[PDB]
RNA sequence: UGGUGGCGAUAGCGAAGAGGUCACACCCGUUCCCAUACCGAACACGGAAGUUAAGCUCUUCAGCGCCGAUGGUAGUCGGGGGUUUCCCCCUGUGAGAGUAGGACGCCGCCAA
RNA sequence: ACUGGGGCGGUCGCCUCCUAAAAGGUAACGGAGGCGCCCAAAGGUUCCCUCAGAAUGGUUGGAAAUCAUUCGCAGAGUGUAAAGGCACAAGGGAGCUUGACUGCGAGACCUACAAGUCGAGCAGGGACGAAAGUCGGGCUUAGUGAUCCGGUGGUUCCGCAUGGAAGGGCCAUCGCUCAACGGAUAAAAGCUACCCCGGGGAUAACAGGCUUAUCUCCCCCAAGAGUCCACAUCGACGGGGAGGUUUGGCACCUCGAUGUCGGCUCAUCGCAUCCUGGGGCUGUAGUCGGUCCCAAGGGUUGGGCUGUUCGCCCAUUAAAGCGGU
RNA sequence: GAGUCUUGGAGGUAGAGCACUGAUUGGACUAGGGGCCGGUUACCGAAUUCAGUCAAACUCCGAAUGCCAAUGACUUAUCCUUGGGAGUCAGACUGCGAGUGAUAAGAUCCGUAGUCGAAAGGGAAACAGCCCAGACCGCCAGCUAAGGUCCCAAAGUAUACGUUAAGUGGAAAAGGAUGUGGAGUUGCUUAGACAACCGGUCGAGUGACUCUGCGCCGAAAAUGUACCGGGGCUAAACGUAUCACCGAAGCUGCGGACUGUUC
RNA sequence: CUACAAGUAGUCAGAGCCCGUUAACGGGUGAUGGCGUGCCUUUUGUAGAAUGAACCGGCGAGUUACGAUCUCGUGCAAGGU
């Protein structure tokens, strides 16, 4: 289980904790892509960026 | 001319009008009444316009409730002053209607005298209104 | 250009703010002498292992676990556990 | 039963009953210790003629108080929109009131 | 000094509440109040206790004095403002006392610093209590002021060759409405249109901008007035706008200069139309008018008074428009 | 150190409520007072009671969030101390929560997030502060964001179903109206309605009410059309849905430089 | 190259004409197209209808001494000078 999480909005003009959780799952650059572990850790800061990124399910 | 007999503060925050009425949104003394559709301050002048309107239509027959009191003061500074050197001196009495406050209520008259003396009255606020019925 | 007078307040007053309430968090560790919580009255009461000053400051008499806890119906206690040792 | 604890009145009020050999009371005295801003009322010391009337103990009850969901609604974090004193939409969250309901005590230890 | 320009008024430190957006903090010449103490018990401790108010009864005695009963989470009290607390009381009473102690102090809170706050515990010597124990002032949070300098008391300290002394140090303590309360000096008010320099469009006066309370204009409802009749005309109580010519609000351009009222000369624009053109309604017989609609083509006087704009007046005129630039 | 999940906690805002304080409406009810004879009344009334409103300085209640921690987990690379060197102490607007103001100001003053400041690029005609997005250099490559695709002007004169007739779109309110679309309730009607026409004659509908979509009037300012950027548009407008494409200095591709880390 | 053009004067695109170099995916000119409000100072914000400079040239502003302190370097080191 492990998800491809990729930064599809700019973190300019987003508040500094969106920004912050953004930069924390590895996402320094718009369109990059990182890969974690599905959990309830790391969907949750999913959850709290949502309208930032796109997710597929590997 | 209604005002409270006395007051705890007579200078008091403008406050904000959001959310539909805690109360009184049903026809409850009355057969007929007349609602709120907007958020305003109703004045006690206004009320006293509204009051009579309706009242004279019926002939002073029937009976009239009127179900917002104008507690809350307001206050201005004279004309043509600076900003500032303190907040001004109470004005005038208003009522804080939000959507959904039943204002009057009338009994003992027909519903086409009711509506009438509602519509007289309407005319005399600052809020489109429309008119209810209990149930 | 004129300019019309204008009055005075009598007011403009305020005494410094006392950074009241908690210092320390439920389940953290303290040392004996912590100032757990300051207040005027007992808004939280003194539990095991700690102390009312003078001025209703709660403090811990031992190293330990801070538990703020519920004391009967209404009332609210503070108290020190030691670690398991 | 009596003592002594713990638990948010689900323990409480109120109402109607039942009980006393022992135990707990009321109760009967003021010589003594002790006592009352006056009073043996209380506190204190002593007693056992009387009595369950009251306290106390045990039943029953939902009138008051207490506890109390589910659903809905208000509000609201985040994200959008608009006709921007304010309003609407979407993923979350979610009262207060109201109500279904619970409840007229639950759990120790000691002594007899 | 602050200051929605400055002056003038007000304020300046401390405490409590609200604003303050459920930690803490948080501004304004925002909204409300207090303080510059008091108490030798109104402090400490031991023991005992329960308040407001009401009803009913009762000499003087009433609405209300003291007495009695009943009901009574407090509707009282807590030295004092408020808030938070407080009825196993922090409220009330009584006995004995002086811990309203000396040396301190793990550790914390608060905090730019200076300060400010809380503190178990240890030692000394006590108060109350049979003991447990509590006590380093007061239910809590204001009731205060640095340094320098000087005074007073104490002192196993220093003492300019030595002994003293003078004088200093240390500990205790006193002298500030130094209140502009982090206190410039021991010691301090005004005028300048005779003014000057350095700066500022950080900041006022003109004009512009935003705003539109005020102002001008237009509306809605229709109570009344109009013999009758709301709507010919007028339109109260109330309600909604437009305009941006008024007085202002704000302080955004300009203070290394945006000449500032009125008039003169020259206009040009808007239309909310003064006249002339065309109309509807009329409480329009006619002649006159009133009111509303269309219409900006052209037109729209000369004098008296006043710096005047304006206004009043004289005499005219079809008319003697209102505004912008 | 930080993010997120989990767990615990402090706290009284939003909301709500009336248990306290204060305000307040109607009914029942009267103590008492006032007119009127110790006697009576449409005159007011405390308490009590039933129902009902409201509150920055009310609270029997009470969130979302935020805050303080603990606990590992997943992630990330910060964090602390000491020392050297500064600059800053005029902020601005925007959104949201408050005050002041008139719930005016491109106003003022806080709180909170962003952007500007100190940020070029694309969009919003032009336009610090709005929307999209962060420029080490080069390229006559590609994919996208906001915003767009009739012509100016790159890309749809796209598709489907509706709406609007006002150039609404492309500035405005109370209020006024047989505008028009969609719902729904309902009176009456071939025992012949509604209109017309001497209660009777004549042949299918007719009249209210509610909700809602989009329009209409209300709507007058000064150099010149003069809130669509223009042309022009009846869609080239609006709503819903779908798919293509355009579109940035974003991202990718290829080449080059430098900094850092790891090896 | 230039007499139908709206210009912070360039820049990128670009024919035509004229040349021929430190020989380079060259030089001059520039019809026409796209984009584009100097520099500095001072500011929340300046194309600014704020400030400064007519132009060109020259000259024209954190220095030195003595102390202090920190870093770095060197010598020696419980010593150093
Ligand atoms: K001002
Ligand atoms: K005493
Ligand atoms: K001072
Ligand atoms: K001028
Ligand atoms: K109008
Ligand atoms: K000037
Ligand atoms: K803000
Ligand atoms: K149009
Ligand atoms: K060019
Ligand atoms: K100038
Ligand atoms: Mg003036
Ligand atoms: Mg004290
Ligand atoms: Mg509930
Ligand atoms: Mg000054
Ligand atoms: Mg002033
Ligand atoms: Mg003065
Ligand atoms: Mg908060
Ligand atoms: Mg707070
Ligand atoms: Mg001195
Ligand atoms: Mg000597
Ligand atoms: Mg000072
Ligand atoms: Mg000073
Ligand atoms: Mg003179
Ligand atoms: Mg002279
Ligand atoms: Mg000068
Ligand atoms: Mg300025
Ligand atoms: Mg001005
Ligand atoms: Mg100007
Ligand atoms: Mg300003
Ligand atoms: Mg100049
Ligand atoms: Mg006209
Ligand atoms: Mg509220
Ligand atoms: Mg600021
Ligand atoms: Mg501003
Ligand atoms: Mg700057
Ligand atoms: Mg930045
Ligand atoms: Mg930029
Ligand atoms: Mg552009
Ligand atoms: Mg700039
Ligand atoms: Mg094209
Ligand atoms: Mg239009
Ligand atoms: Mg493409
Ligand atoms: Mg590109
Ligand atoms: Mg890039
Ligand atoms: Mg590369
Ligand atoms: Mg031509
Ligand atoms: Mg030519
Ligand atoms: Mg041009
Ligand atoms: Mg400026
Ligand atoms: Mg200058
Ligand atoms: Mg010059």
């Amino acid at each position: 289980a492990k998800l491809e999480i990729t930064l599809k909005r700019s973190v300019i003009g987003r508040p500094e904790d969106q920004r912050v959780t953004v930069r924390t799952l590895g996402l320094k650059k718009t369109n990059q892509t990182v890969v974690h572990e599905d959990n309830a850790a790391i969907r949750g800061m999913i959850n709290k960026v949502s309208h930032l990124v796109s997710v597929k399910e590997q | 001319m209604l005002l409270p007999k006395r007051v705890k503060y007579r200078r008091e925050h403008r406050g904000k009008m959001r959310g539909r009425a805690k109360g009184g949104t049903e026809v409850h003394f009355g057969e007929f009444g007349i609602q709120a559709l907007e958020a305003s301050w109703i004045t006690n002048r206004q009320i006293e316009a509204a009051r009579i309107a309706m009242t004279r239509y019926m002939k002073r027959g029937g009976k009239v409730w009127i179900k917002i009191f104008p507690s809350k003061p307001y206050t201005a500074k004279p004309l043509e002053v600076r900003m500032g050197s303190g907040k001004g001196a109470p004005e005038g009495w208003v009522a804080v209607v939000k959507p959904g406050k039943v204002l009057f209520e009338i009994s003992g008259v027909s519903e086409e005298v009711a509506r009438e003396a509602l519509r007289l009255a309407s005319h005399k606020l600052p809020i489109k209104t429309k008119f209810v019925k209990r149930e | 250009a004129s300019k019309k007078g204008v009055g005075s307040t009598k007011n403009g007053r305020d005494s410094e703010a006392k950074r009241l309430g908690a210092k320390r968090a439920d389940g953290q560790f303290v040392t004996g002498g912590s100032i757990l919580y300051r207040q005027r009255g007992t808004k939280i009461y003194p539990g095991e292992n700690v102390g009312r000053g003078g001025d209703d400051t709660l403090f811990a008499k031992i190293d330990g676990t801070v538990k703020f806890e519920r004391f009967g119906r209404d009332r609210k206690k503070v108290s020190v556990y030691p670690v398991a040792q």
